[PDB]
């Protein structure tokens, strides 16, 4: 086993050499540079909406390109489409298994995917000539749980699962058009680039890694967590992204220098986090957490600069309009709020 | 694959009864509302009566209320319209129309092909000052109509509805809000205006663009239809 | 809505029935027994989901019992992690846990070492212990019976338990096993295990389970009551 | 021979990684602090709204 | 009239009404707050309890127009009007404190003898329309409250009085007979039917859980018992040897009695139902 020894060796040395050149391109830091402005003042965010009627724990949501329509999963079997304005519920689809726990929405508006522990990511058409919506496709190559899917236009949708791969799929044939591996655990969450041509995942290794959806490699690897990382999302530049983690830690990487930029953390805090988001122009970061709470970062200082502060229970998924105007926050108390 | 299929009809005797039915097939019969429409030999069209989905809400014209009425039978996909005491101007063709409700859906998008019936013998006007236009194939045409009181309400969106009726053949939606084009109708159709004054341009007229548009207003009931505007060759 | 032009208040009217629609559903699934079915592969959840009902993830199996519905899950196809969908299943009516006596001395295919029952004994410990379910019942079974008959006599259980000093005969390893299993519990007063042996019992299974959720039922509506 | 396979895959990728260009940390800090003043007035959340445009005051 | 001009009665009363009055009170309004601002989901079994505090409550509204009403030696200074107000609220909220007595005693029967009965799974709008079929036939029973005098004047002073003597027929006597005895069996027959059949639970029961459930079972009835029992019975020996107790002064002091040890429960149920439950939330 000389060989597997030498091989070993290599990597290793490999890995040496690239966080020595990670380590000599560093110099300062964020903070350092951002001591310079003034700091972002305290946030008073106030409930605006609350949406009821999901009878059971509540997974995720996606909000529309509209700003307006929303689409929200529970495992009561249910996906409801709400009009966020006037409260009116839209849609409600009966799923076949309801274990779902991801969701997402096509930025044509057209249709909606969901998917849980079935294995199998189902597409629904909300325009239909008939009165009703019906599902459309079924995509069924994966070995574990759906942990998250998203759109890049109708007939493409990129998926995750427990299998610890992440495949490119096309919607119309059915059919695998690139597989995502190289993880060696649970991938967890995924976030797609504003430009489309790559995306990021987050596995239960502790790591990231980016993704080239044309070419279906992976460019660069991030490792700065020390648990699970459950949530991730790209900074709108697209020059960067946040992850959090079990931990109790959120952390900024960048792509360009190629390793992690600033922690958000505070001893108050030990409880994991279940989802990030950013705002329009990138200045606040939102993270909830298991404490039952959603605090509200400043990107660029990491300060604390306020809490949302409205559920009884786990706070499981968040979303941030594309014009910015509106947060929306989910829970396991099944209610939806509106923050602003 | 949708389809409405009207029966009754013929000579009627003054103050009679008949009752219209409605066979609805290849859709989701029960989530949709239903309308009643009429219109007169040589006659613009005419709103008459509405259930909806649920039979929760009926609504009447004040010509027909008292001695029309509307109903459902939902398991049967089945629409009806009961009728007592007809008189002369009840004689018409009655057209039935599919509806529904919610953010950024279609309504009036599907018109049955309607039965004739035959008897022996405030609200908003829409107005069309024009009643024919002379159109030759390749050319723009522009269609205007005017509306009493204001259709603009404080949400944003205008209730303002084109239709389209060819010789023959059953009324076929075209603008719904005043700017959105419906399912299957090409990009030469343009709907525009401001609170009262509304216009439909045609760019590039075909020979198929030939008919009668009605103008309607959706604001509040009744509902009230604009008179014709006729193209022709 | 007195200010809301009629498209809204039809839109309205239609989120009112879907509204309905939904507390109707709710209110039917309420009504529901849901059952969480583990084991290992060899255990016997197969036979002990057929005696129930005279790559996919979870399998679901409906059959009704004295007007009574019940639901029951199987995740045994789920290699990945537990710990990432275990909280999916928190607020189960209860768990059904299955266990083969004639594995006791069986050495699992992919590690020599590690013997068949410890390897269940440590599942169970995990699983009983787990903090999404410290109210759970749990519904423990000993499938193969007429095996462990067999192989008793040709066999001591002291091979499996060096520390079981007893007589060899059928009761007490039996009981020996059911203590061994059962002394991994460690609420004690929060939760309860129920046991029972099972070679080809005949809808006698299904009398045990009815009446194991049937004293969950009566905790739920003591609870309920205040009285408690 | 089984877990050469997987090994020398890794290596590959570690060499193709090895070779990606990288800015200054300085530089990525100044971009995104540049992006962040350069769109503060377009973002509602830091900077609140009077309730006339405001869709769910 | 008669006049029993016995000023013992006049100063035992005011000390039990008056210690009712300041120890009644504050547990009903702690319950009042808890149910509605302290909970989210109102699932049925909660609507009979949020009654039975709210009939609580209204007697103890009322309670302190008698406690110095008995300080002014039974002489009712303001109100004529007043006094068939003042005697309604002391029949529709002491039979609407008995009837919610046998509906939660009714309730918790068919959750441990018929878990699975339909009755168990009814929604809060169909037992909202039980408590609205009960609190308002309670109402009903009681009109000739309304209709009807009870002023009776004397030399020196007016007494406003009901249970007052000889043999008041089909009224106030029937219906308190009929109201005292008629839940008392549905009472005792499902206290000891749920006890019977909790006990053969062979492994529930070795939760002490179960055995303080089952303690909360029997002090209820035995609470019961012990304050309307002196009420019903002394009325009963007054009504059957009426010819010799032409209102006799020591008689008149015990019916005194008996009813403020009847006001008595609705300060046992605030402290039985709500205070001695885990499961209910915190008040600090
Ligand atoms: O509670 C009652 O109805 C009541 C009625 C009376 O005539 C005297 C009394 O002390 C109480």
């Amino acid at each position: 086993q000389s060989e597997l020894d030498q091989l070993r060796q290599e990597a290793e040395q490999l890995k040496n050499q690239i966080r020595d050149a990670r380590k000599a391109c560093a110099d300062a830091t964020l903070s350092q540079i951002t001591n310079n402005i003034d700091p972002v003042g305290r946030i008073q965010m106030r409930t605006r909406r609350t949406l009821r009627g999901h009878l059971a724990k509540i997974y995720a949501m996606h909000w529309g390109t509209d700003s307006r329509l929303l689409v929200s999963a529970s495992q009561d079997g249910k996906l409801i489409i709400w009009d966020s304005y006037t409260t009116n519920k839209v849609h409600a689809i009966p799923l076949r298994s309801s274990w779902v726990m991801t969701c997402a929405y096509a930025p044509s508006g057209n249709y909606v995917a969901c998917g849980g522990l079935d294995n199998i990511c189902s597409i629904y058409n909300l325009k239909t000539r008939e009165g009703n919506v019906r599902v459309s496709r079924e995509l069924a190559g994966h070995t574990g749980y759906l942990s998250c899917c998203r759109f890049l236009d109708d007939n493409q949708i990129v998926t995750s699962s427990g299998d610890t791969t992440c495949a490119l799929w096309d919607i119309e044939t059915g059919q695998q058009t690139t597989t995502f591996t190289g993880h060696t655990g649970d991938v967890m969450s995924l976030s797609l680039a504003p430009d489309t041509r790559l995306f990021v995942s987050g596995a239960c290794d502790a790591s990231a890694k980016l993704w080239d959806v044309r070419e279906g490699m992976c460019r660069q690897t991030f490792t700065g967590h020390e648990s699970d990382i459950n949530a991730i999302c790209f900074f709108p530049n697209g020059n960067a992204f946040a992850t959090g983690s079990d931990d109790a830690t959120c952390r900024l990487f960048d792509l360009r220098a190629d390793q992690e930029l600033m922690t958000y953390s505070h001893d108050n805090i030990i409880c994991g986090i279940t989802s990030v988001s950013f705002s329009k122009s990138g200045r606040l970061l939102l993270a909830g957490y298991d404490d039952f709470n959603c605090n509200v970062w400043d990107a660029l200082k990491a300060d604390r600069a306020g809490v949302l502060a409205g559920h009884d229970n786990r706070v499981s998924c968040l979303g941030v309009t594309d014009d910015g105007m509106a947060v929306a926050t989910g829970s396991w108390d099944s209610f939806l709020k509106i923050w602003n | 694959m949708v389809q409405l299929v009207e029966s009754g009809g013929g000579l009627v005797q003054p103050g009679g009864s008949r009752k219209l039915s409605c066979s609805a097939s290849g859709f989701a019969f029960s989530s949709f509302g239903m309308h009643w429409v009429r219109q007169a030999p040589e006659k613009g069209l005419e709103w008459v009566a509405y259930i909806s989905s649920g039979s929760g809400t009926i609504y009447y014209a004040d010509t027909v209320k008292g001695r029309f009425t509307i109903s459902r039978d939902d398991p049967k996909n089945t629409l009806f319209l009961q009728m007592t005491s007809l008189r002369s101007e009840d004689t018409a063709m009655y057209y039935c129309v599919r509806s529904i409700y919610y953010y950024g859906s279609s309504p009036f998008d599907f018109w049955g092909q309607g039965t004739t019936l035959t008897v022996s013998s405030s609200d908003i006007v829409m107005t069309q000052a024009t009643s024919s236009v002379p159109v030759t194939p390749g050319e723009s045409v522009s269609i205007s109509c005017r509306s009493s009181k204001s259709l603009l309400h404080s949400n944003g969106n205008t209730y303002l509805y084109w239709f389209l009726q060819r010789p023959g053949q059953s009324p076929q939606l075209l603008i719904y809000r005043m700017s959105n084009l419906a399912s299957g109708v090409p990009d030469r159709f343009s709907g525009s205006g401001s609170g009262t004054a509304f216009t439909l341009t045609i760019s590039r007229l075909e020979a198929e663009d030939v008919g009668v548009y009605y103008c309607m207003q959706h604001l509040e009931y009744p509902l009230t239809f604009g008179a014709g505007t006729k193209l022709e060759l | 809505g007195c200010t809301l032009s009629a498209e809204d208040k039809a839109a309205v009217e239609r989120s009112k029935m879907i509204d309905r629609n939904l507390r109707e559903d709710g209110e039917k699934a309420a009504r529901e027994v849901k059952l969480l079915l583990l084991g290992a592969g060899e255990s016997g959840k197969n036979t002990i989901v057929k005696q129930m009902k005279i790559t996919t993830g979870i399998v679901e199996t409906h059959f009704t019992f004295k007007d009574l519905h019940f639901k029951m899950f199987d995740v045994g196809a789920q290699r990945s992690e537990r710990k990432k969908w275990i909280h999916c299943f928190e607020g189960v009516t209860a768990i059904i846990f299955c266990v083969a006596l004639s594995d006791y001395d069986l050495v699992l295919a992919e590690d020599e070492e590690m013997n068949r029952m410890h390897a269940s004994m440590k599942l169970f410990d995990s699983i009983c212990n787990n903090k999404w379910f410290t109210d759970t019942s749990i519904i423990l079974f000993l499938n193969k019976k007429d095996l462990f008959e067999e192989k008793i006599k040709k066999s001591p259980l002291t091979i499996c338990y060096p520390e079981y000093a007893g007589s060899n005969t059928y009761e007490e390893a039996a009981a020996y096993i059911q203590c061994q299993f059962e002394d991994l519990n460690k609420r004690k007063d929060t939760k309860e295990i129920y046991t029972h042996f099972t070679c080809s019992t005949d809808t006698k299974n299904v009398q045990f389970v009815f009446d194991a959720v049937t004293d969950v039922i009566i905790k739920n509506n003591l609870k309920d009551c205040g009285l408690f | 021979t089984a877990s050469i396979a997987q090994a020398r895959k890794l290596v590959e990728q570690l060499k193709m990684e090895a070779n990606i260009d990288r800015i200054k940390v300085s530089k990525a800090a100044a971009d995104l602090m540049a992006y962040c003043e350069a769109h503060a007035k377009e973002d509602p959340l830091l900077t609140p709204v009077p309730a006339s445009e405001n869709p769910f005051r | 009239c008669c006049r029993i001009e016995g000023d013992t009665i006049s100063q035992v009363m005011p000390p039990l009404l008056i210690v009712a009055f300041v120890l009644g009170a504050l547990g009903n309004g702690v319950a009042l707050c808890g149910f509605c601002f302290h909970m989210k989901t109102w699932k049925p079994s909660t609507v009979y309890l949020f009654n039975l505090a709210v009939a609580d409550f209204l007697l103890m509204i009322c309670l302190p127009f008698r406690t110095d009403y008995y300080l002014r030696r039974r002489h009712w200074a303001f109100g004529d009007i007043p006094c068939r107000v003042g005697l309604f609220t002391l029949a529709m909220n002491r039979a609407g404190s008995i009837v919610f007595l046998t509906v939660v005693a009714a309730d918790r029967y068919f959750k441990v003898v018929h878990p699975h009965h339909a009755v168990n799974t009814i929604s809060t709008r169909v037992a909202a329309g039980i408590v609205c079929t009960l609190w308002a036939l309670v109402i009903l029973g009681t009109v000739y409250l309304l209709l009807e005098n009870h002023l009776c004047v004397q030399e020196t002073a007016v007494s406003c009085e009901s249970f007052i003597m000889e043999s008041a027929n089909g009224w106030h006597d029937i219906m308190f007979q009929l109201e005292f005895f008629m839940p008392l069996g549905i009472i005792l027959f499902c206290s000891f039917k749920i006890v019977w059949s909790l006990r053969r639970r062979q492994q529930l029961a070795r939760q002490a859980r179960m055995k303080k459930a089952t303690r909360f079972i029997m002090v209820v009835a035995i609470v019961f018992i012990t304050c309307y029992l002196p009420s019903v019975s002394a009325r009963l020996y007054f009504l059957w040897t009426v010819p010799s107790s032409a209102c006799d002064p020591s008689v008149h002091g015990a019916l005194h009695i008996t009813l403020s040890f009847t006001y008595m429960n609705s300060m046992l149920d605030p402290l039985v139902y709500y205070f001695s439950s885990p499961s209910f939330p915190k008040f600090y």
